[PDB]
């Protein structure tokens, strides 16, 4: 039979999703060439 | 507080361990000592200047 007729038993179907991005944009540090660094544990 | 042992560089945990320690002699002491001097001794016991 055709495949029209199976295509509602989804769960004969392989898994497969869009591969979309998804959740918030990732953030970069823009100070940096503003500011100089100085680091020390005991400040 | 873990501001206080990260700040304040003078402290550290070793001036509790020595004050643990420090109390803890000091507790011996009075734990086996007290009951003598706390004791309300009887006439028996006692002994006059002489």
């Amino acid at each position: 039979m055709t495949f029209s007729s199976t295509s509602n038993l989804k769960e004969l179907l392989r898994k497969v999703v869009l591969d979309v991005e998804l959740g918030r944009e990732q953030v970069q540090l823009l100070y940096k060439p503003i500011y100089d660094s100085i680091a020390d544990s005991n400040l | 507080t873990k501001e206080m042992k990260d700040f304040n560089q003078t402290f550290s945990v070793e001036i509790l361990n020595k004050s643990i320690g420090e109390s803890y002699n000091a507790l011996l002491n009075h734990i086996h000592l007290s009951p003598i001097i706390n004791f309300n001794y009887k006439a028996s016991n006692k002994t006059a200047f002489k």
